[PDB]
Parts: C-alpha cells; structure tokens; sequence
C-alpha cells in the first residue's frame, strides 16, 4: 500500500485471496464438482473462475497467432474492474465473456455477443 | 559437516550467566524452503539446531493470514519463560487452542461445543492478523489477546474483529490509559485492572458500530404456460 | 516427503473411489425400488381421478379450494429437496426452478410463501435470507403417504385461511393464509432425464368435455363427497410428487 | 391505549436523553483522539528533524 | 518482536535462537526487520540492560535489496543501534560463507 | 356494536403502539450510534491527514 | 468378501450371505501367538 | 496378555483397532463428509476422536509451555477409563472435555466446566 495506494493493494489482495481459496477447493472440486460446496464456496468458485478468465488478455504480440489485435487496459480501469469482479457485480455474465478481452467496454461487448448484457 | 557449520554458529547465541556479565545474543536465522519442503537437508538441520521455529506458509499468506505463521508446526522451545506475566496469563494455551481449532475446522469442513470452538478460533485467527510496519507494545498485545481469549470477541462479527481491536486499542490509549501503564510497570494484569478493562470493553462495545449495521453488545421466469396447472376434470361441455 | 505424501494421496483417492462405486451401485438399486413404488401408486391415483371427475360432473363447481381468489397476493410454493447431498445437480436444479417461479410470482404482485421438504433447500434459502414457514425432513429418501398427508393438510390449511384474510390482515380467523399452492420438484422422466417442474397444486382449475348413459348414485349427496374427497386428491398428488422426487434424486 | 401512548412518549423522551448522552460521549472521545493523534504527529515531525 | 502472533504463540526470549523458515516472499525478512525496528523504545531508554543492539547479516542477497533493508531501518531510526554485515550475491563464496 | 369495534381497534392500536415505541427507541439509539461512529471516523481521518501533511512539510 | 465389503447392507441375498461368510472366515484365520495347530485341527477349523 | 494381563491387553487392542479404523475413515470424512458413514462408523469416529484426545495428557515437564500443572494417572484407572471409552460410555460428553486432562475426575470436572456432566 505504501507505493501502489490502498485501493490497488486492497483489490489485488482480495483477488489473490479468492484465487487461493479456489486453489484450495480444487481437491474437492476435482472429484465432486461444485455441488457439495457451501453456498459461500459456490459463489466464490464462480467468482474465482470469472476472475481467472478476466486476468487473461488479448496481447499485442498474440495477433500473429490468432488475428485478433491486442488491447491496452489502463491501471485505474483494471483496479476498478477487478474491484467490481471481487464484489460479485458480474456474477450473471457468462465465463467466456471474460476470456481474452481488454477493459469493461470489451466485457460489455462480449457479453452482448454471447446473448447476455452488462 | 554442513550441520556442524550451522550448529557451531548458532550455539554462540546464548544467555550468559551473571558471572560473565549476564549479556545475551538472540539469533533469528532465516531459511528458504522450496515448494514448502521442510524435509530438505538444510531446513532439517537448522530446525533441529534452533530453539523453535516460526514456519511461514504461502497458502496462509495468500488467504490473508499475515504474518503467515503455521500455528500447528510453529513453536518456541522456551515458552512462557520468554513472556511477561500478563502475556502468559492471557495467552496461556493460545497456540494449542489454535492448533485444535485448525484440526476441528479441517474435520468439520454440529453440537454447540463444536460451533463455539469454531467461532472462537475464527475470531482468534482474525485477532492475530497484523499489517507490516505496525508493531504493538507488549501491553497493547496483552489487551488484544485478552479481547480474544476471554470471550469478548464472541459478540463481534468475524469481519469486524480487526477493526474492533484497532478501535478498542485506540480508545484505551486515548482514555483509560492507565491499564497500559499498569501492564508496563508491573508486567502483570491486576484484578482491578482486569475489572476496569472489562468495563471499558463493554462500554466500547455499546459504542461500537458493526460493519453490516448491527450492534455487538453482549432470475428469468417460467413461461406462464410452462407452469403446469393442477386441474380437476369435468365430463361436461363448457357453458 | 514428496513420495510419502503422494502415496498417501493415492490411498485417499482409492478409498474415495471405492466409496463412490459402492454408492453408485446402491443408488442403482434404490432407483429400481423408487420406480417400483412409483408404479405401485399409479392405480389408486388413476382411479381416484375418475371418482373426482364423476363427483365434479355431478356437482356444482364451487368448492373453496376450487374457486380462484380475487386479487391474488400470496402464492404458496413448496420446494421438494433431498436430505442427503451426494446428488450432483438435483438440489441445484430444483432451487433454480424455484427461483424461476419466485420471480414470476413477484411479477404479478404475488409474494411467495415458502414451504420446504428436505434439508438442502433449507441451507440454500438460509443463505438467500428467505424465510421458511414450515419444513419437513428425514424422509426424502423414501417418502410414505403419511408425510404427504401432513404436508397436504398444512398447505391446504394455509390456503383456506387466506379466504378470510384481508389485505395484510388475517380477518375473522386471525391466521394469515395464501392464495395459491405451488409445488417445485424433479419429474423422473427417465434415467437420463430429471427436470425440475413447478406445479400449481391450488387453486384447482377446471377442464371440460362434452361426453352419460347411466347416472351414478351418491351417498349422502355429491357435494359432501366432493368436500371430503378434494383434500384427499391434494394429498395424493403431493404423494405422487414426493415419489417422483425420490426417484429423480436416486 | 392511554398507557401505550404514555409509554411511547416516555420511550421517546428517554431516547432523546440517551442520544444526547451518547453524542456528548462520542464528541469527547473525538477530541481525545484528535489530541493524541496531533501529539503523535508532532513527535514524528520532531523525529524527522 | 511487536508481532502478536510471535509474541503470543511462539515467544522469543533473550539468548534464544528462533528460526524464521518459509518459502519465497512469505514475510521472513519482514518479520526480522520489524523485530529489529521494535527495539527502538528499548534503545531510547538508554539502559543497557534494556537496550538491544541489532546485527543484520545479508548473505547472497542482491545489493539493491540490502539497500532497501537499510532504508527501512533508517526510516524507523533503527540504524542507530544496528550493524549490517553484507555479503551480496556478487561477493565470492568466501564472503558468503564467512558473513554469519 | 361500535363500542366492540372500538375495543378491537384500540387493542390493535395499543399493541402496535408498544411495538412502534420500542422500535423507534431502538432506531433512534442506532442513529445516535451511527452518528458517533461517523464523528469518530471523520476525526480519525482529519488527524491522519494532519499528521501526513505535517510530516511531509517537515521533510520538505 | 474383500471386494463386497469395500463395497459395503441392502444387498442381493447371495451377496449378504457372502459378506457373512467372509466375516466368519476372516475371524477364523485369526490365531494367537505361540499357538500352532496340528494339521487335523486346522482341517476341522477350516471345515 | 502374559505380562500386562488380559484386561490391559484387551483395552489396548480395542483402542488400537478403533484408532486404525478412524485413520482409515479420515480420508472419506475429509472429502465426502461424516454424514455418508454407516451409523456404526459414525459412532466409531466419535469414540475414536474422544479416545485420541484422551490419550493426550497435561505433563509436568510441559508446564512451562502451558502453565497448567501436570497430572498423574494410575495404570488401573487408565485401563478402566479407556475400557469405558471404547464402549461409548462418555460419548455424550463434548470431545473438548478430553483434552489435556488426567484421570476420570479431571474429565468430569472439565466436562462440568463446559456444561456437560459425567
Ligand atoms: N504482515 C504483512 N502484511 C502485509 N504484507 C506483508 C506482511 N509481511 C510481509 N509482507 C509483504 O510480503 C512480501 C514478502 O515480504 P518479504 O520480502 O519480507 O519476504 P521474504 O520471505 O523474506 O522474501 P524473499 O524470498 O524475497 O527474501 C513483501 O511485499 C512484504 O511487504
Ligand atoms: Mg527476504
């Protein structure tokens, strides 16, 4: 927090906590899926899946491999978007909406393209 | 002779007798484990040399438990002798209790005793969280562990335990600041000091505001056609 | 230590595998039993349907449970869930259908009144902060007609009490009631097919068909038999739903 | 009904008194906290010097 | 040490050897530096029976990290009673072996 | 008949008045507690700002 | 018995019989220390 | 049996068997849950937890690590208490009552301090 500020640090730590809990639950999930988890754990697992998909990005150097051009997300927008994710504000949207995109505008566009809406 | 390398170095940290001046040297060797493998060579040697260890884990660190002490396997081989009397009193079985709590939480992934133990352990785990570069005086730590192990955190939500601790310590430092002085001077928490501390905690609890808003005192739809209707059958033409 | 912990993991996985295989086979046998109990109840309900049809066609269509309530405001929803948890999506789909019904009910100004069978739905609604009026538990694995009897009696009493309940007030009776009785449960279509379905137990609806050669005698009067029989039909359909839910859960 | 009205009035008056007391206590605590924090800030400034 | 967890569960006395063992980036250096910084009150008392003099031995540590530790000690006023023995990663194996 | 209706209505009124009295007392106490917490927190924030700016200007 | 107890109670009749027989045989093969049995006695016990 | 006697040996063997079965069941309990065990196995798991806690003791030499003074349990009382445990006489007591105590009197007093009674 002394360097990147309180908000950025808080959002990053919350994201890391959610992903760590998902990693912990991997043992149960590999066998029984999400069904036997508590409602808190089910919610956190869905949130963690969305977060881990949203950490992916269409890189500039990846256009050679897939044709799709890259994207640049400003740091403030990244903090805002991941704060929204960690709060469960995008639970309704499908997982694939968060895959290989940029900021929140791209999220809305891909959610629309998938039949949902932000 | 790598074990000897470390042992002859670490045995020079000692507490001298009063004949030799009574001076002392405390050692804090650091060891980097790989993939959380405390069964490697150097980790085993140094663990078998030193007077206990504070094992730090990355899983606990990522979970928000910071410092990431693994209470189950962390231990001090001096024990209560290395604490002031007040800390001994408030924090007698804290490490043992937290180890038992982690065991129960793992097993109970229930009777009233189990739920009480789980809630107390969650509160205590929250209590021991501490940010970097925010040290606490021994008296403040005594008061915090008193909050924890004396049952005064049971009425506060687990999420507010850290904020409740910080605000109560600030209040005691602002007013009722003689409890800290007593713990500093006497190294022990007097009966009257405990009475005053309990009363102050109760009053602050009355004043304390929960994050949710309480007091810590003491989807798309079925197509209406799809909803199958339970209908009695009548053998008549409609009127 | 890597090899030691990894061998321990192998042993744990073996134990889990053995337990799961045994549970799968026992579940197969229980599917057989539940299906058999589903056929066992077909004739009674099938012919009591005929009895009810004869009574209705030989009587006025004016039973309190049969007449729609003007300005419906509270619809009763019964969620039939399981007691054990080792079913994968059973409870999840049941509760998704329950919510797909709750939103619809709120759409038409109907505030749902919640009743529960089983334990998992209790936890789900406790998380969702939706109060449960009444819960029955401990028989989802094999439901007997008795349990359906108490369930139907309680839901029918809740329905009837709403007749004298005015607005948010309970009126003369003093017991607030409901305007509808809805059932959410899993219809055991077949081995692969298990879909949750919302069903309106009440108020009863009427269909018609033009066609009589002979007239059934009644004792003492058709209306009395209709009155004494309609709650029995409610209980029978609830019991059938419970049997279907048990088969689907297995 | 008369008793209920009187009890409601008494509860409102007691609530007013208790709210005034709580507000005064919270005030005093606020000044105490501000004073101690200002002292700490002065100490830190002297340390920097 | 000023850390509730250590001081309450695994207390450290004078003359004891406590091992801070853990994976990368688990907070070991943070704990040790906080412990060193927590001795400033004792140093300011002026009583040598209370004062604790600190020694930090950086073995195979990147020089910039040693500088960062020295800065963290400076800001808290811990260098007044602390000595750093530095054997950075560029130092030959002799210094790395000899620093402790 | 009006007397009986009034008796029922006033019984309801007394019950709901007791309920509203206790609820309003609790609500006003909660509002006082929230105001106290707001005062304490704004004092804390003002103090934090004061210390930060004082140390910054001293360093400069 | 090992396969069907790793499985395991509401079993086919033959399977219940197998479980009971296997439990009995497992109890039969047990033996205290320093108590070897003559071949005839072992034959009778296994019988 | 020859040296320690029939009763001592029988109690020790029963305790060892119960603990072995509990260790066997621990993986299943960890993944699935205790509610999927047979009623006999649930009873055995409760007894095993109580037994493993009771095998702990407050040692004299451990005073400096806990503050609580140590205790001494005679062999006869130990055998009788563990015979009772293996038979489920103390199932109704909370497991925490069996943690770091001496004989059955200490068990009774600790269970009294937790609300339960012997
Ligand atoms: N109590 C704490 N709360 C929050 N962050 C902390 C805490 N303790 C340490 N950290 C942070 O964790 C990270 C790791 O700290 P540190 O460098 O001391 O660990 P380490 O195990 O010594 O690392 P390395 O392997 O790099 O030597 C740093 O960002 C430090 O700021
Ligand atoms: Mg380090």
């Amino acid at each position: 927090p002394a360097i990147v500020g309180d908000e950025h640090y808080r959002v990053a730590q919350e994201v890391i906590r959610i992903l760590q809990r998902y990693k912990d639950l991997q043992d149960i999930i590999a066998i029984l899926g999400i069904d036997e988890l508590s409602e808190e754990d089910k919610q956190l697992v869905n949130r963690a899946r969305r977060i881990e998909r949203f950490l992916s990005q269409n890189m500039m150097a990846a256009e050679q491999f897939t044709g799709q051009p890259g994207s640049t997300v400003p740091l403030k927008e990244t903090i805002e978007a991941f704060d929204k994710l960690t709060k469960g504000e995008f639970d309704h949207l499908p997982e694939q909406a968060f895959f290989l995109i940029g900021g929140l505008d791209d999220l809305a566009k891909k959610a629309e393209s998938l039949g949902a809406k932000l | 002779d790598v074990f000897y390398l470390h042992s002859r170095l670490l045995e020079r940290c000692a507490k001298l007798s009063d004949e030799l001046g009574g001076g002392s040297m405390t050692g804090l060797p650091i060891i980097e484990t790989k993939a959380n493998d405390i069964s490697a060579f150097i980790p085993t040697n140094v663990i078998s040399i030193t007077d206990g260890q504070c094992f730090l884990e990355s899983d606990l660190f990522n979970q928000g438990v910071r410092p990431a002490i693994n209470v189950g396997v962390s231990v001090s081989r001096v024990g209560g002798a290395a604490q002031i009397k007040a800390m001994k009193e408030v924090a007698g079985s804290l490490r043992l209790d937290l180890s038992q709590y982690r065991e129960l939480e793992a097993f109970a992934a229930l009777d009233a005793a189990s739920k009480a133990q789980l809630d107390r352990g969650a509160r205590l785990v929250e209590l021991l969280k501490q940010p970097q570069y925010s040290p606490l005086a021994v008296e403040e730590q005594v008061v915090a562990i008193f909050l924890g192990t004396q049952g005064h955190l049971d009425s506060v939500p687990v999420e507010d335990v850290q904020r409740f601790e910080s605000e109560l310590l600030e209040h005691v430092k602002a007013s009722h600041s003689d409890i800290f002085d007593g713990i500093r001077e006497t190294k022990k928490l007097s009966e009257e000091a405990e009475e005053k501390l309990v009363s102050v905690i109760n009053e602050f609890k009355k004043g304390f505001q929960a994050s949710d808003g309480s007091s810590v005192v003491v989807a798309e739809a079925l197509d209406p056609e799809d909803l199958e209707k339970e209908s009695v059958k009548v053998r008549k033409p409609a009127p | 230590a890597t090899l030691r912990e990894l061998r321990g993991r192998i042993r744990s996985a073996g134990s889990i595998k053995k337990i799961t295989k045994a549970q799968e086979l026992i579940a197969t046998s229980r599917i057989a039993k539940a299906q058999a109990r589903v056929e066992a109840a077909r004739p009674y309900a099938a012919e009591i349907t005929n009895m009810l049809t004869e009574l209705a066609g030989a009587s006025a269509l004016d039973h309190p449970l049969l007449v729609e309530r003007k300005q419906p405001k509270r619809a009763g929803v019964l969620v039939v869930s399981s007691d054990r948890g080792l079913c994968g999506a059973y409870n999840a789909n049941v509760l998704r259908r329950a919510e797909e019904l709750f939103s619809l009910l709120r759409d038409e100004g109907k505030d749902p009144v919640l009743y529960v069978v089983g334990r998992k739905a209790l936890g789900y609604f406790s998380f969702r902060q939706r109060t449960v009026v009444e819960s029955w538990t401990g028989f989802s694995e094999r439901p007997t007609y008795e349990n359906a009897r108490e369930i139907a009696d309680t839901l029918v009493n809740a329905f009837m009490a709403g007749a004298d309940d005015e607005g948010d007030d309970a009126g003369a009776d003093g017991i607030l009631g409901v305007d509808e009785l809805h059932i959410v449960f899993t219809e055991f279509r077949s081995m692969l097919s298990q879909t949750a379905v919302a069903r309106r137990a009440a108020p009863m609806e009427v269909e018609y068909v033009g066609e009589p050669r002979t007239l059934y005698s009644f004792e003492p009067d058709p209306e009395t038999l209709f009155d004494a029989l309609l709650p029995r039909y409610i209980a029978t359909r609830v019991y059938a739903a419970l049997l279907e839910a048990a088969a689907s859960e297995s | 009904l008369a008793d209920a009205d009187a009890m409601h009035a008494k509860a409102l008056a007691d609530a007013k008194a208790e709210s005034e007391k709580v507000t005064e206590e919270a005030k005093q605590d606020s000044e105490r906290i501000a004073a101690q924090l200002s002292e700490q800030a002065g100490s830190e400034a002297e340390r920097i010097k | 040490t000023g850390i509730k967890a250590i001081d309450a569960m695994t207390p450290i006395g004078r003359g004891q050897r406590q091992l801070i063992i853990g994976d990368r980036k688990t907070g070991k250096t943070a704990v040790c530096v906080d412990t060193i910084l927590n001795q400033r009150e004792a140093w300011l008392t002026g009583d040598p029976k209370q004062q604790v003099r600190c020694v930090y031995v950086a073995i195979g540590q990147k020089g910039t990290t040693i500088a960062s530790v020295k800065r963290a000690l400076e800001e808290g006023g811990a260098m007044e009673y602390t000595t750093i023995v530095a054997a950075p990663a560029s130092d030959a194996a002799g210094f790395k072996w000899l620093a402790p | 008949e009006a007397m009986l209706a009034k008796t029922a209505a006033d019984n309801r009124k007394s019950a709901e008045q007791v309920a509203a009295a206790q609820a309003d007392y609790e609500k006003e106490m909660a509002e006082a507690r929230a105001q106290a917490s707001a005062l304490r927190d704004e004092a804390r924030a003002a103090g934090r700002s004061v210390v930060d700016e004082k140390r910054a200007q001293a360093s400069g | 018995y090992r396969e069907l107890e790793a499985f395991a109670s509401d079993l086919d009749a033959a399977s219940k019989a197998q479980l009971d027989r296997g439990a009995r045989l497992v109890e039969l093969l047990k033996q205290p220390q320093y108590s070897p049995l003559a071949v005839e006695e072992q034959v009778v016990a296994i019988f």
